[PDB]
RNA sequence: UAGCUUCAGCGAUGGAUCGGUUGCAUCGAGUAUCGAUGAAGAACGCAGCUUGCUGCGUUACUUACCACGAAUUGCAGAGAGUGGUGAAAUUUCGAACGCAUAGCACCAACUGGGCCUCCAGUUGGUACGUCUGGUUCAGGGUUGUU
RNA sequence: CUCAACCUGAACUCAGUCGUGAUUACCCGCUGAACUUAAGCAUAUCAUUUAGCGGAGGAAAAGAAACUAAAAAGGAUUCCCU
RNA sequence: UAAAUAUCGACUCGAUUGCGAUAGCGAACAAGUACCGUGAGGGAAAGUUGCAAAGGACUUUGAAGAGAGAGUUCAAGAGAACGUGAAAUCGCUGGAGUGGAACCGGAGACAGUUGAU
RNA sequence: ACGUUUCCGACCCGUCUUGAAACACGGAUUGCGGAGUGCUUGUCUACUGCGAGUCAAAGGGUGUUAAAACCUUGCGGCGAA
RNA sequence: AGGCUCGGCUGGAGCUUCCGUCAGUGCAGAUCGUAAUGGUAGUAGCAAAUAUUCAAGUUCGAUCCUUGAAGACUGAAGUGGAGAAGGGUUCCACGUGAACAGUAGUUGGAUGUGGGUCAGUCGAUCCUAAGGUACUGGCGAACGCCUUGUAUCAUCGGUGGCG
């Protein structure tokens, strides 16, 4: 029946694979049924295999995804589908030192000239 | 004669579908969609034509890298975290 | 009068989400007062109704029936009583939809999280209380 | 024409897929206002622009 | 086809004007909008003035108005020198400098710089760490007296 | 008598009017977020029965996770299902990228055909312009040395 | 004639980048009519505006005087009233 | 090189001396849809049973549509194209007129209507 | 009283026109929709407040039945040559 | 007078006096817009392409569907048998009540439910024709245009040895 991810994240790849290709095997059984006049109830379980399929791949995914990502945490060019994903002009920004970065004439300013904190009697 | 007899004679189509649109507006001869440019880099579209921008615009689709894009800026595009480890 | 300026006072904007809520904002719709003597034992106003709970229909041509309820028909903002049925013309036998609004609770239906939820707000009841 | 593309032939099942009646159990459907597929087409009367 | 005793009519309304129509419903909204942000940028510099830079005293160019004064952008070098105040320490003390103002007469540059003499003897300055207080910094009980300013600062 | 006209009563045809209203119009407020990591748009497909609309993409009217806490509903059917959403996935055309533009072809590995120079399958790759650097170069263009 | 420099110019499926295409309310640079008014009409007007092309952002552009002026002088840009 | 400035095109919100289905956006609804044109492009009509389908079981004539009974219902003359249901137009029953128009104003009569501490 | 019958009178409305019942044009019938408006600028007139003054702009302060109301002008408009 | 009040019937949820003020405020016409409906009127008409008849079957029901017999027609540059463009399921089988088939209908290119298109050899695929469109190059404020040409041009690939 309706299988859990949370059982799914113990095992490995080999029975993760053995697992999908025995419900491949289920769904295909129901579709045999279906094409020769399968009762409804037969008909019923389609739906609880496709998403046992379903949910398969995405720990299997998950998975790999997260080893892939250990892997590749300290390259210092990373696969295209590892890096951040957000807006493309976000990408295009400048990176937060780069943006800190401060000429030696910004810094001696910096140094010199400070605003202080003061009030004023009405 | 023009009229009833000359309408037998059409038989040969002079669009046909359009890859990029869909629409059968793609002349053959000139290799060119007379709606919407292909296979022009750009897209065709004229201000005196303003239902044609409001029917080809955006959102009379599906926009979904739009929508999908809206709905991660809500929480500031934040990648490589999960909720909280919990359970029911 | 209404305060909060993020809140609609537009009866158009009201009405379009009551009748577009999804499920689980129809579930808080369709609540049901709890009777007097229920309402002093457990110390809430009104919750929730639910499946399998006990009720007593209030006003309505049923008045004064009594019976579980069997389904929430959240789609028609209805709960079917048992026992509360006609029948059509061909003989079989329909329940007939009545309003959470109109019953009243005269016994719950427990579990681990209703009795969470009965503890929040006779909680939140005493406070108020207290306070007010 | 019996000697067609494929993308034509495609485009052509999908209308004939699309060209049949409303199931019955449809009209049954709590706020239902369809009682029949108002799309139907017959093939000498509409015509496909292709 | 006027008729009769008129004036003659006027209106410039022989363009396409009603492409370009700019409506004022929003004024108390934008009113509204600007109280906000000065009660945000009060909030963030607080507890100096919200008005910000002191400005300086000048008299209006033209003779039509040469008996007049009012605010000017800041204080010339002049003035600075006159009240014992560095440029520098001005940009950091609060006070706006006009680069581009000369003074050519005494009587202009004393108002200023009299205004810039009042306006450091109302000066509150609060230390740079508070630990440890500096010298020309403001004592502890005059620091409790700080308050915010609202409007222009000597008015 | 009949027919025709007209009056009273009854009934048709027709869909005006009245009664609201999840719609529209206008005003105001808050925010800044599309795309070669493949956009907008288009095509096709996906449900036990479901043409259209809506949703989704081969994990296809949705998977995972988190919150809540008992349903969905037309018939079946069997931590539900809703909401949020940070993980995974996201078909083909399309700036659309191997070349063309509804077709055919090159490179490498691996697997199978018994072997393989021949086939088949899978995977990865081969677009234009441009910047930085790298390698291999061309020119009595200038110069030095034998 | 040998070898080695520089200069100029190439080829690379060489290592790593970047541009293209959308959107229209606002914004920036170009191109650019006629209807119409003048009781006709050609300068003029409509109008340095429809239409056409290109280029960005959350705002854009402008911006710290080769300025205004002629007072006892004002002092970047933008916007409002006058 | 920020701020004050422009702008609802996008996302999210609050309102109104605005319209109330021929109005208001073209679109309150499977609307930029059906449909039309080779193409650029053009482009509708279409809201309402009832509180609740309780959507008329069953008998009867007919091949059937459909009808006569019956039942549900506050109510079905609310019966599915179903709230209300106008005018034009039309059929029936009864009365009255009726020689190449008919209608109409003024004045009576008849029929009729209505009032009488 | 939009019933019948008598006596008298009685040409089809709208429109342009010197002149329409016209052999002048529009009108087969009914429902619903349908046309001197908005704004800027003048002028006169009526009413209201103040009056050699009057109105105050943008703006600022306040206001949570906060787009309102209330307070606020060396300066500006018109007037006083 | 513009109109108004009340009565009776239908209907089922809003409506109203008066005071100020505002207006998308009054229709007989505009060959007005839109929707519906009349007389004409059971009228014009359903007359080109020679032609049908008998018996039976099925059916509630047959000029029109089916079978048999007869009589005619196209007459091989056909009313025959197949294709290209175009159509896109109209193909085949079984049901059919309404609509459509300008009579009818048991029949149908209609309608409901199903079925159906099998390639090493037939085509596409491959070659180039007229011609189109790129590269460079030039022009162009620009989207992009012009040339398919020694204009442009450093555009390669073939045997063999070695390996």
């Amino acid at each position: 029946t309706k299988l859990k991810c949370k059982s799914l994240r113990g095992e490995k790849k080999d029975a993760l694979q053995k697992k999908l290709d025995e419900q491949k095997t289920e769904l295909a059984t129901l579709r045999v049924s279906k094409v020769t006049g399968g009762a409804a109830s037969k008909l019923s379980k389609i739906r609880v295999v496709r998403k046992n399929i379903a949910r398969l791949l995405t720990v299997i995914n998950q998975t790999q995804k997260q080893e892939l990502r250990k892997f590749y945490a300290d390259h210092k060019y990373k696969p295209i589908d590892l890096r951040l994903k957000k807006t493309r002009a976000i990408r295009r920004r400048l990176t937060a030192h780069e943006l800190s970065l401060r000429s030696a004439k910004q810094q001696a300013k910096s140094r010199n000239q400070a605003v202080r904190k003061f009030a004023v009697k009405a | 004669t023009k009229g009833t007899q000359a309408f037998g004679k059409k038989h040969v189509k002079s669009h046909t579908l359009c890859k990029r649109c869909g629409k059968s507006s793609f002349h053959i001869q000139k290799k060119r969609c007379a709606s919407c440019g292909y296979p022009d880099a750009k897209k065709r579209t004229y201000n005196w034509g303003a239902k044609s921008i409001r029917r080809r615009t955006t959102g009379t689709g599906r926009t979904r890298h739009l929508r999908d894009v809206n709905a991660r800026f809500r929480n500031g595009f934040r990648e490589g975290t999960t909720p909280k480890p919990r359970a029911q | 009068m209404k305060v909060n300026p993020f809140v609609s006072s537009d009866s158009g904007k009201s009405r379009k989400a009551h009748f577009n809520a999804p499920s689980h904002e129809r579930r808080r719709i369709m609540s049901a007062p709890l009777t007097k003597e229920l309402r002093t034992k457990h110390g809430i106003r009104a919750i929730p109704i639910r499946t399998d709970d006990e009720v007593v229909v209030m006003r309505g041509r049923h008045k004064g029936n009594t019976g579980r309820v069997l389904r929430c028909y959240r789609k028609k903002f209805v709960i079917h009583i048992d026992k509360i049925t006609r029948e059509k013309a061909n003989g079989s036998t329909v329940h007939i939809g009545i309003h959470p609004s109109k019953v009243a609770i005269t016994k719950l239906k427990l579990d681990k999280d209703r009795r969470a939820l009965v503890e929040r707000k006779a909680a939140g009841r005493s406070r108020v209380t207290g306070i007010l | 024409s019996a000697l067609k593309k494929s993308f034509i032939k495609r485009k052509l099942a999908k209308k004939q897929k699309q060209n049949r009646p409303m199931p019955q159990w449809v009209r049954m459907k709590t706020g239902n206002t369809m009682k029949y597929n108002a799309k139907r087409r017959h093939w000498r009367r509409t015509k496909l622009k292709l | 086809a006027p008729r009769g005793n008129q004036m003659l009519g006027n209106a410039h309304f022989r363009k396409h004007w009603h492409k370009r129509i700019k409506t004022w419903f929003d004024q108390p909204a934008r009113k509204l909008r600007r109280r906000q942000n000065r009660q945000a940028k009060a909030v963030e510099i607080a507890p100096r003035p919200v008005a910000g830079l002191l400005r300086s005293v000048v008299r209006c160019p033209q003779k039509r108005y040469n008996t007049k004064t009012r605010l000017g952008r800041g204080f010339s070098l002049q003035e600075l020198k006159a009240a014992g105040i560095s440029q520098a320490q001005a940009r950091t003390i609060g006070i706006a400098v006009d680069v581009r103002r000369t003074n050519k007469t005494a009587e202009g540059l004393k108002a200023n710089a009299d205004r810039l003499k009042e306006y450091k003897a109302k000066l509150i300055l609060f230390p740079k760490k508070a630990s440890a207080p500096k010298k020309g910094d403001s004592s502890a009980e005059e620091l409790k007296v700080a308050a915010q300013l609202r409007g222009d600062v000597l008015p």
